[PDB]
RNA sequence: GGUUCUCCCCGAAAGCUAUUUAGGUAGCGCCUCGUGAAUUCAUCUCCGGGGGUAGAGCACUGUUUCGGCAAGGGGGUCACUUACCAACCCGAUGCAAACUGCGAAUACCGGAGAAUGUUAUCACGGGAGACACACGGCGGGUGCUAACGUCCGUCGUGAAGAGGGAAACAACCCAGACCGCCAGCUAAGGUCCCAAAGUCAUGGUUAAGUGGGAAACGAUGUGGGAAGGCCCAGACAGCCAGGAUGUUGGCAAGCAGCCAUCAUUUAAAGAAAGCGUAAUAGCUCACUGGUCGAGUCGGCCUGCGCGGAAGAU
RNA sequence: CCUCCUAAAGAGUAACGGAGGAGCACGAAGGUUGGCUAAUCCUGGUCGGACAUCAGGAGGUUAGUGCAAUGGCAUAAGCCA
RNA sequence: GCUCAACGGAUAAAAGGUACUCCGGGGAUAACAGGCUGAUACCGCCCAAGAGUUCAUAUCGACGGCGGUGUUUGGCACCUCGAUGUCGGCUCAUCACAUCCUGGGGCUGAAGUAGGUCCCAAGGGUAUGGCUGUUCGCCAUUUAAAGUGGUACGCGAGCUGG
RNA sequence: GCCUGGCGGCCGUAGCGCGGUGGUCCCACCUGACCCCAUGCCGAACUCAGAAGUGAAACGCCGUAGCGCCGAUGGUAGUGUGGGGUCUCCCCAUGCGAGAGUAGGGAACUGCCAGGCA
């Protein structure tokens, strides 16, 4: 009765803190907004985080709820 | 202890009918929860299902509607009939003998009881080897070709017979053990009385009251498994062994009776049987017939018997008494368990039952009779005690002839009153 | 009444502590007040027979380290999970 | 025979029984039986030891059972091959690590406690030791 | 199934995906020859990251034990109450692969810097083979923490690898054979003889041929360590003496069982430890002192030994 | 085909391993502007019962999400126009 | 316009028997016997509720615990499919000892005869028939006893062929 | 310098509770409702015209370890590499080293602008 599974989705952080990114590169693929978007980072319809400008990836924790934010710092 | 549909059939034409109330009692003792009790009437059993095709469809519909787990017939049905009922309704089917074996399996706590019950189950299962469904299929071959050399059905029959012989061999070992325990008493001139009878006869509580020794007793069918022996006092012969016994039921399985050969050795070799009967049971004659039938089956009907009608307190306005045969020997006794009525008369009847002496001697000596005190009080007792003139002491005594002879040999026997 | 005699630990860590317990000493710590914590080693059999007494965990103890008497209370004890031994003692100055 | 009344799931993985026991001190009563060894303790074994010690102390004092078997152990029947799905649940065990206090006891003299715990430890499959309450 | 001369260089895989596919075959991964392009790549240091594993914990989801403060139901009154049960909450206590208010070591991604490495990295093109893997270690599912079992991850070796060791022993330990030498040093492993090298030096243990097969458990074997009771108010095992009153306690006398289980004169005696007696008498233990002049008693922690230990040429 | 776990804290990872779902739905259940904030329990109150609506209080997401599970959601992604 | 759902989809279109059988392969893969394991089986021991006329341990021994053998049923697929003849019977045997008889002994709920149980002991001995293809089993009648297992469930280049 | 308002930084050492305190300005409630605007009823809220009252509630400030929060050192668990054992699990060398808990801390800190009072 238990011989079933789904194709793995290859979700996760595709681009880590400090690495250089061209505009449009996916940073993290995620179910739900586990990482939120900050400066120069756009949220996709399936909650993908991508770079809206060429720069360097930066991770931070902000706000009252201590939520994790992805920002791109222009190099 | 699961959900069951119960099945009973009124085979009034022949003596192969069974009591629905007793059947329900056995089921409840097993602990099964009954969701429905189906009744039918037939002339002789249907070979295919043990019931009609219509009634089999009704039991299948009842199982489907009630979500029952098992089906308990009140009758012995063949492996093919069990298979066909299983095919109609996916639920499992339990024969009356299967129910009885399951009850004994739950109740068995001793090594001997477990051995006997597993032997009975092994024989009952060896009867039901009809389906050889296995994944190895038929082994093809020819002359001079490899193979098992025999069929799987024959191999399984071999294995079942071998393990049955193994259980049997350990059972004769248990018989040797119990026979040593018996032989401890037989070398002594032991009187041994076994109280036996139909279940719920109050015989276990009669044992408890007589012996002042706690043994389990309740309103549960087949409460007691394996016997218990206890010393009891009787006026004539002194020390006697009262033995409790596992009860009977109408139509005990023959495999079960054969399995209990080791346990029934007490009743086989009892110097007396106390056939304890529930007077308040409306099927008292049927209980007599069933108990005599099993006694004949184990070939123990030639032993002296004495009937004991218990539960007279349920009979309105009755007092205990003893009914006696034409030879002036007590053949029947009446009594009650809780109220204790009839117990001293049972003791008196037991005194009368076994004995071979009625003469009473009278003894007297000069001052050399402290040894006489010791010896008399040693063998049995002093029956009638007093003194007389000049310091002489005149005893009156009645003890068995073997005690007389051994006392005469031990003593100088200058009293010229005791032989 | 209880006067324990202890040394100051030259080395601290898993390996050093297990070497101490194989050599039949064991580590302990003195903290509390405002002086810096002091990491010491004690003699196992002596302190075990000492703490067998019930008043050990209630009276003011004294510990002799480098010729200095420090007055303490037993705060926590760590015991071997299934042997009658001691792993660590915490002492609070008082 | 102890068993969970209900569970989220019916079959657990085998896992491993590594590490040292938590709950290694006599907390409720005055005396306790502590596990020096490592292994499983089945509900049947726990019941046997409890019955033995409760008979040793003829309805007197109070007894605590600290270990509860909450792990289902499956076994495949005989004449069955490997695979074809995981086996069916047959009994429940409590994983025991060294130091785990199994039983606890109060309201009895120490001699009677020692005798009862010897009779109990004669039923368990792991080496045990007698322990007494300590302060701090 | 078989496939015929030689030497030199490099050198695999037994995986993923797909398939009327599963012992076939195709693309990719891995081999190889060639061309081209940059510190391209590896290792270590530092720096920037995200974890949610091991461990742990019990706020959550569940499971568990005890105690406390107590709703609500139910056997009965015909609203009282309760020897059953009792949710919530509070305190203590554990457990979890599909729990997480915590959380490593490693691994992985990225940047910078030396040194080192026959460019070991990437792309493209010619040619392949291979897609039965095996065992060992570690982390697991399954199985019985069964199998020389099976299925994954990762490393090693065999495969495709000779030499030394493990008696013999693809996969274990040491270690990678271009050729020759009747030269030397070491690795694992060893150094009484077969058989090369210590019948080597120093301090201990064992008496079991343990060494050279095995458990729960049993034991004044033997070595060692830390305490404890007692002893010159004379101890321990030895050697003399008493155990009675009510009372034959009561429901058989202490000694079948059951309940009281307390006094007593007193140096002391349990309404009695088994034996035994029909049972008393009797037996004498517990119970207490005399005489006897150096140690004695018994628990704990540990080294090594003993029993538990029966198979077929 | 989708969710979780096995899966060993990047990805990926097998078994006739452990558990569940899908083969749709909606022109509003989409877009935007404006606004709003749950479950549960406690207390009081007509028919009212342990649980219908109302008033206040504690509580703070123990709710909700069109349909499994996981991860998310208060700027709400939940509710209303 | 697809339950082409066997979902990378043979064709628009398709079910069975072979013991009358065949051919290429594979010990890549079942049945026999061997091998690993030892859940199961058999034997042995630890605790002692209880049974045993009083009485745990004469004789037994529940609830539970730990081993041994390799011996039953199984698990695996390691050898054998360019062949390792299968069950039972006959002839001939051989080892083990967990001993059936005979010998030696402790205990006994051993008065004697006769037994039970345990320990030592493998020298020798260790049924005939009815039924059934039988091994077993039941039965009859014996014996001091009619032991339990290994040996390719010994033994078909020794017989037979139920 | 003190007080208030707006917008930030940081996101519980910053919160929740308990006690006190403030109306000059500011803020708060507050007065009225044809109209601007609104209630799936209600000027409750949104909104408009105002300033009689009170800081009652809200809000800001101050004090209080009741709760939350933070939290060492030492030890422990775990683990990379190398080695060993009595190898279902551990131990030795070396590097990293938790969680829980204890001691203790804790009644936030700060930037721009505007107004009142000095
Ligand atoms: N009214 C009444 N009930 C009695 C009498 N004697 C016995 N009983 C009841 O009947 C039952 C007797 O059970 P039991 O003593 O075990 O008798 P048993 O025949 O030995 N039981 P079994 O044979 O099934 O093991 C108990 O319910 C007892 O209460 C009697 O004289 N009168
Ligand atoms: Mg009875």
């Amino acid at each position: 009765r238990n011989g079933r599974d789904s194709e793995a989705k290859r979700l996760g952080v595709k681009r880590f803190g400090g690495e250089s990114v061209l505009a449009g590169s996916i940073i993290v693929r995620q179910r739900g907004t586990k990482f939120h978007a900050g400066a120069n980072v756009g949220c996709g319809r399936d909650h993908t985080l991508f770079a809206k400008a060429d720069g360097k990836v930066k991770f931070e924790v902000k706000g009252p709820k201590n939520r994790k934010f992805i920002s791109i710092e222009a190099e | 202890g699961e959900q069951a549909v119960l099945v009973h059939i009124y085979f009034a034409q022949d003596k192969d009918m069974e009591d629905l109330q007793e059947f329900e009692s056995l089921v409840s003792s097993a602990g099964v929860e009954a969701l429905q009790v189906i009744t039918g009437s037939r002339k002789a059993p249907h070979p295919k299902y043990f019931v009609g095709e219509g009634k089999a469809v009704e039991i299948a519909e009842a199982v489907k509607a009630t979500g029952a787990s098992v089906v308990l017939f009140d009758h012995a049905l063949s492996p093919a009939q069990e298979r066909n009922l299983e095919r109609l309704c996916e639920c499992r089917v339990i024969d009356r003998t299967g129910l009885i074996l399951d009850i004994f399996a739950q109740r068995a706590r001793t090594h001997e009881g477990k051995l006997q019950v597993e032997l009975a189950q092994l024989r009952h299962l060896a009867t039901r080897l009809v389906r050889g469904w296995t994944h190895l299929e038929r082994q093809k071959g020819g002359i001079g070709l490899r193979g098992p050399g025999e069929t799987q059905l024959e191999t399984d029959r071999r294995l079942l017979r071998n393990r049955i012989v193994q259980i049997q061999s350990r059972l004769e070992r248990v018989e040797k053990q119990r026979e040593q325990g018996r032989q401890s008493r037989i070398k002594a001139d032991v009187p041994t009385v076994s109280l036996v009878g139909y279940t719920n006869a109050g015989k276990s509580t009669l044992f408890n009251r007589i012996t002042e020794a706690r043994v389990y007793a309740a309103d549960q069918l087949f409460a007691t498994l394996d016997p218990t022996l206890r010393r009891i006092d009787v006026a004539d012969v002194g020390e006697t062994v009262l033995a409790d016994t596992v009860g009977f039921i109408r139509h005990l399985p023959h495999d079960l009776v054969a399995a209990f050969k080791a346990t029934l050795q007490e009743t086989r070799q009892a110097t007396l049987l106390l056939h304890v009967i529930d007077a308040a049971d409306v099927r008292v004659q049927e209980n007599i017939e069933a108990v005599n039938t099993v006694l004949e089956e184990i070939d123990a009907h030639e032993i002296p018997t004495l009937l004991v009608m218990n539960k007279i307190d349920m009979l309105e306005d009755f007092e205990p008494r003893i009914d006696r045969d034409e030879e002036n020997k007590p053949n029947r006794v009446w009594l009650s368990a809780q109220t204790g009525a009839g117990i001293p008369q049972l003791f008196q009847a037991l005194t009368e039952r076994l004995s071979g002496e009625v003469a009473q001697h009278t003894l007297r000596l000069p001052p050399q009779e402290g040894r006489l005190r010791s010896r008399f009080y040693q063998l049995q007792a002093i029956e009638k005690e007093w003194m007389e003139e000049d310091g002489s002491v005149s005893l009156q005594v009645r003890m068995p002839i073997v005690d007389w002879r051994r006392l005469c040999k031990q003593e100088p026997a200058l009293i010229d009153y005791l032989i | 009444m209880f006067t324990i005699n202890a040394e100051v630990r030259k080395e601290q860590g898993k390996g050093a502590s297990r070497r101490l317990r194989a050599a039949n000493k064991f580590p302990a710590i003195i903290y509390g007040g405002k002086e810096a914590p002091l990491a010491i080693e004690l003699d196992h059999d002596k302190v075990m027979n000492m703490q067998a007494k019930a008043e050990f965990y209630s009276e003011v103890l004294t510990i002799v380290v480098d010729g200095k008497e420090i007055k303490v209370k037993a705060q926590d004890v760590q015991r071997h999970p299934y042997k009658p031994k001691l792993q660590h003692i915490d002492f609070v100055r008082a | 025979m102890l068993q969970p009344k209900r569970t989220k799931f019916r079959k657990m993985h085998k896992g491993r029984n590594r590490g040292l026991a938590q709950g290694t001190d006599v907390s409720f009563g005055s005396f306790g039986l502590k596990a020096v060894g490592r292994g499983r303790l089945t509900a049947r074994q726990i019941e046997a030891a409890r019955r033995a010690m409760t008979r040793a102390v003829k309805r007197q004092g109070k007894i605590w059972i600290r270990v509860f078997p909450d792990k289902p152990i499956t076994e495949k029947p005989l004449a069955v091959r490997m695979g074809k799905g995981k086996g069916n649940v047959e009994y429940w065990v409590a994983l025991i690590q060294p130091g785990k206090v199994l039983y606890e006891m109060d309201g009895v003299p120490e001699e009677l406690a020692r005798e009862a715990f010897k009779l109990a430890a004669a039923k368990l499959p792991i080496k045990t030791t007698f322990v007494t309450k300590t302060v701090m």
